DNA sequence: AAGACCGGAAGTACACCGGA
DNA sequence: TTCCGGGACTTCCGGTCAT
């Protein structure tokens, strides 16, 4: 269907088809786990597609069934380019998922220093505690990454 | 809120370890205290008479899916057959390590 | 002979939808 | 577009197995 074609197109990073489906009237849907086209575009690193979705009016802070937002995915995957546009369109830098973790937590867990710096610039709260009482700093320490630990203390 | 989300919540709550906890690093978990977990579930769904009987039935409906399944032979043990690392960002193994680390910090403090 | 798990049948509540 | 009827458990239960 149209909604699915949109989900599939975003995942595929087919921005023109995305424009196409949204024109026809494709319903902004999500899969069995609450994954939306924006989560998919940001997760897979589809810049033009993400941008097209944003300029289409899709929910910036859409939540999956584990409470992840597209920013969470983007940060987790290290797509600074995607993280930047999402923030530039009003994405909450401090959104927390099911484990009470922020994009900062994930970009740190996955050692994405540039995304960590970018997040820190967009006012991200550096000292939020996860469901495990961990701030991003703790994650960097647990990961033995002293370079990140220094910017996160 | 779906049963799987609630169980995953409990499984990541260091304070719940006594009623439900992971058993291994492959996704299997056990309802160490099935009736308590059921009571807790009922409180989330606002079902005053929820119990393990009814909760297990709801768990069985998951048998057709790609989320949870039973662990044959092990009393009160089930398994998250979905890929947790892609779902929440941590595997069952990673989650179990983290929840145990948290419980230790708690015991050390108290 | 007398608990843990299974899975069908029926009910409910709430999300989503294609239409008037 | 507003309005509105029409696709995840909860509860109850009969039955298998193995102790």
């Amino acid at each position: 269907d149209l909604g699915k074609k949109l989900l599939e197109a975003a995942r595929a990073g087919q921005d023109d088809e995305v424009r196409i489906l949204m024109a026809n009237g494709a319903p902004f849907t999500t899969d069995w786990l609450g994954t939306s086209p924006l989560h998919l575009a940001a997760q897979y690193g589809h810049f033009s597609t993400t941008e097209v979705l944003l300029r289409a009016g899709v929910s910036r802070d859409a939540r999956t069934k584990v409470d992840r937002t597209p920013l969470h995915m983007a940060a987790s995957e290290g797509h600074a380019n995607i993280v930047e546009v999402l923030l530039k369109h009003g994405a909450d830098v401090n959104a927390k998922d099911m484990l009470k973790m922020t994009a900062l937590h994930w970009a740190t867990e996955h050692n994405h220093q540039e995304v960590v710096e970018l997040l820190i610039k967009y006012g991200a709260d550096v000292h939020t505690q996860s469901k495990f009482c961990k701030t991003a700093f703790d994650i960097s320490i647990d990961n033995g990454n002293e370079d990140l630990a220094e910017i996160l203390q | 809120i779906q049963l799987w989300q609630f169980l995953l919540e409990l499984l990541t709550d260091k304070d719940a370890r006594d009623c439900i906890s992971w058993v291994g690093d492959e996704g299997e978990f056990k309802l160490n205290q099935p009736e308590l977990v059921a009571q807790k579930w009922g409180q989330r769904k606002n079902k005053p008479t929820m119990n393990y009987e009814k909760l297990s039935r709801a768990l069985r409906y998951y048998y057709d899916g790609d989320m949870i399944c039973k662990v044959q032979g092990k009393r009160f043990v089930y398994k998250f057959v979905c890929d947790l690392k892609t779902l929440i960002g941590y595997s069952a193994a990673e989650l179990n390590r983290l929840v145990i680390e948290c419980e230790q910090k708690k015991l050390a403090r108290m």
